[PDB]
């Protein structure tokens, strides 16, 4: 007895019946209110335990338990109703019961079902009504290496283009902040350096990009070009910012189709 | 203050993991940052919240704030510029009165944590 | 501030704002 | 007489149990309930005599309903004698499998051996006044009505707006005009049209009206649902109720210009309309927006069978220049 599987398995299978037997003197102690059920089940749940005495697995111990506290509960109220021969205690949990057909501890669908019913059936309150007549009353790297491929065109290997003639696309906005986030997104390869022109405008030129046969060695150029010092300009671009650049560094063209 | 409590200036950092040196220019209005990492974004994050006395563990990145220096390097610096606002009174050379706080962060190798 | 990683389309904008974009 | 003044009565009982609105079927079973109670049934009676006698019952009852600012009509449901019927005896088959069990007299027993005459007419008891008990529903506060009557008006615009595409199959609407199609014509594949329009949406707008919480609002919606004013599509969609309608009917007719049914002018929020946007043209001698004329189920039914397969504002091929009423 230390490990049969066979044992185990029948022991949580009539153990599983015992279950559906009490629930079957459930009822029955819920009409009637017989002892012997409880007893009996308790006799039955104790020698399979004691089969079971040897064999070591959690689950049986706790199913038998709870045949333990379902049998307690048995024998308690199996006393109770044997002590005389309250009713309406028993005669609602009847009556919820009976109001509880099922396939055969919450609250049931025709629990409720009756009682409503019962008292519609019985209420000395007429029915009511309402109404309402008066109430009624590409992907990104593609897109990226198109753009800067557009601004180093037209820009040059040493030749310095303002900043604003090349971001700004003055037929649409939405196109310039588009082309915008390409640009940016090449910088991060790093074919592009900005400077400052005699007049202090930002202008763009090509940053020659060295010609790295390892693209180990490439992704580490473009991480030292990252690290250099980035003299980060950060503007807002909205519609009326897009055109005063319009109208402050003369554009009139899309730099980046 | 005249900007929002808090609004941050632009930003220097030097001797940063990568970063010899670099300035942000930031902005008191908004700030839509889009990309990826590759340079340290989240590092970025991390230099940030450590430079203002803040655990990196709340992300967890990189723990040591010495190893946050760039390599071959033993001293990094945070520069980190904050419009003062009137909440943060009765601190050293902090008042309601302050109106711009340049928050210096020395991080030596040689210390484990940084000097504010 | 947020921090993105990509951007997308049809993005209505105003002025009050201040898109930006994180380098790395 | 007392006998059917109290009929009459329990009818009404009934009629609050059913919150204002009776099947015309049901309310023949609840005769014949009430005729078991009674134990005066004469089993010789085709169901039409104890539809006659049903309504002239109703007769003396709207009488005195027209004494009261109240008012029974019977109508004929717009889904149609046939699908109502269908839906019916899928419950009438719960019903005989439910009685069954209480089968144990010959009057269940013939009860369950009657099966249901199709029959799609209702009859309703409503308002036909608005004052101050009136307004004074008492059902709820103010919002509710005005959001409501909102989402109304969104109704209103969902079913003006004709969407064009394939025709939702899932809805039995669209199948029993196919059915009916080929009963008529006998042209198991003749080509549909993509051409309809409905009420139902907005739902997703029922949680666009932003004044109020979530929660109350879908409460709200429980009510109005167990209160069978609006109902909820299988889709999630929603529309108006018919005997809600009814109400409206005549409110909404008023407001909106609401053509009737052609053959029964009555008007039906569902059926079928001409796909003709010439039938559906402002009739230019009155410069209204003319929507497309449009029979009742029944009536498209028997003008077809009777009558012709074009229209009549504009002629067209209601075989192809049709337009599916939802
Ligand atoms: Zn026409």
């Amino acid at each position: 007895k230390d490990g049969d599987p066979q044992l185990e398995f029948k022991v949580l299978q009539g153990y599983r019946d015992l279950e559906s037997e009490m629930h079957k003197g459930r009822a029955q102690v819920t009409r009637t209110g017989d002892i012997g059920v409880a007893m009996d089940n308790l006799n039955a749940v104790d020698s399979l335990f004691n089969k079971v005495i040897g064999i070591k697995n959690n689950g049986l111990f706790a199913h038998d338990a709870r045949a333990m506290v379902s049998i307690s509960e048995l024998a308690q109220i199996s006393v109770r109703n044997l002590k005389f021969d309250a009713d309406e205690q028993s005669a609602a949990d009847q009556q919820e019961e009976s109001d509880g057909d099922i396939d055969r501890n919450e609250f049931s669908q025709f629990n409720w079902f009756r009682i409503g019913a019962l008292y519609n059936t019985i209420s000395k309150n007429a029915p009511i009504t309402d109404h309402l007549m008066g109430p009624l009353s590409e992907t990104t790297p593609e897109q990226v290496k198109k753009c800067f491929k557009k601004l180093s065109k037209k820009l040059g290997p040493e030749g310095s283009i303002n900043l604003f003639k090349f971001i700004i696309d003055p037929n649409s906005f939405s196109r310039s902040i588009e082309n915008l986030f390409y640009t940016s997104f090449l910088i991060k390869e790093g074919k592009l350096l900005m400077e400052h022109d005699e007049e202090g405008l930002p202008t763009i030129k090509i940053k020659q990009s060295i010609s790295h046969t390892d693209s180990r060695s490439k992704e580490i150029e473009r991480q030292r070009r990252r690290a250099a010092h980035q003299n980060h300009i950060i503007f807002q671009m909205d519609m009326p910012t897009w055109r005063k650049l319009i109208k402050k560094y003369n554009i009139t063209s899309p730099f980046l189709d | 203050s005249s900007f929002q409590p808090g609004s941050i200036i632009k930003i220097r950092l030097q001797d940063f993991v990568t970063y010899t040196l670099t300035e942000f220019n930031l902005s008191p209005s908004l700030n839509m940052i889009i990309g990826p990492n590759g340079s340290g974004k989240s590092t970025f994050v991390c230099a940030v919240c450590l430079g203002l006395a803040g655990k990196p563990e709340y992300i967890g990145r990189s723990k040591k704030v010495e190893d946050f220096i760039k390599n071959g390097q033993d001293v990094s610096k945070i520069e980190i510029t904050l419009k003062n606002s009137p909440n943060v009174t009765d601190i050293e050379y902090i008042d309601a009165r302050d109106e711009t706080i340049k928050i210096t962060r020395i991080i030596t190798r040689s210390k484990r944590r940084s000097d504010y | 501030f947020l921090i993105t990683p990509k951007l997308l389309t049809g993005l209505h904008y105003h002025e009050k704002m201040r898109i930006h974009c994180v380098m790395a | 007489p007392v006998t059917g003044d109290a009929t009459a009565k329990y009818l009404l009982q009934y009629i609050l149990s059913a919150r204002g609105i009776c099947h015309e079927n049901a309310l023949i079973l609840a005769l014949m309930r009430l005729e078991t109670d009674a134990s005066t049934l004469n089993t010789e009676w085709s169901i039409q005599q104890w539809v006659d006698k049903l309504n002239d019952y109703i007769n003396a009852i709207n009488v005195k309903l027209n004494l009261l600012g109240y008012k029974i009509i019977r109508i004929n449901h717009g889904i149609g004698r046939n699908a109502v019927t269908l839906k019916a005896k899928q419950n009438f088959e719960s019903f005989e499998d439910n009685t069954a069990i209480r089968a144990h007299n010959n009057d269940y027993a013939v009860l369950q051996s009657i099966v249901l005459p199709e029959s799609n007419r209702f009859f309703v008891y409503v308002n036909l006044a608005s004052t101050e008990e009136t307004k004074l529903a008492t059902r709820f506060n103010q919002n509710e009505i005005e959001f409501m009557k909102w989402a109304i008006e969104q109704f209103m615009i969902s079913g003006e707006t004709i969407v064009e595409g394939p025709a939702l199959e899932t809805s039995i609407i669209v199948k029993e005009v196919n059915r009916i199609l080929v009963a008529a014509t006998g042209d198991s594949n003749l080509a549909k049209w993509r051409k309809f329009s409905t009420f139902t949406v907005g739902s997703t707008n029922l949680f666009q009206f932003q004044e109020l919480t979530a929660t109350d609002i879908e409460d709200l919606l429980l009510r109005l649902c167990e209160l069978k004013w609006f109902y909820r599509t299988q889709e999630g969609k929603f529309g108006i109720d018919l005997r809600c309608i009814a109400e409206l009917e005549e409110y909404l007719t008023s407001m909106y210009n609401l053509n009737t049914c052609q053959n029964c002018h009555k008007l039906a929020i569902q059926g079928v309309r001409c796909g003709n946007e010439s039938c559906r043209e402002e009739n230019e001698e009155t410069g209204e927006n003319s929507l497309s004329q449009i029979w009742h189920v029944d009536c498209f039914k028997h003008y077809i069978t009777h009558v012709s397969k074009n229209c009549d504002r504009c002629g067209s091929s209601l075989i192809t220049e049709g337009v599916y009423v939802i």
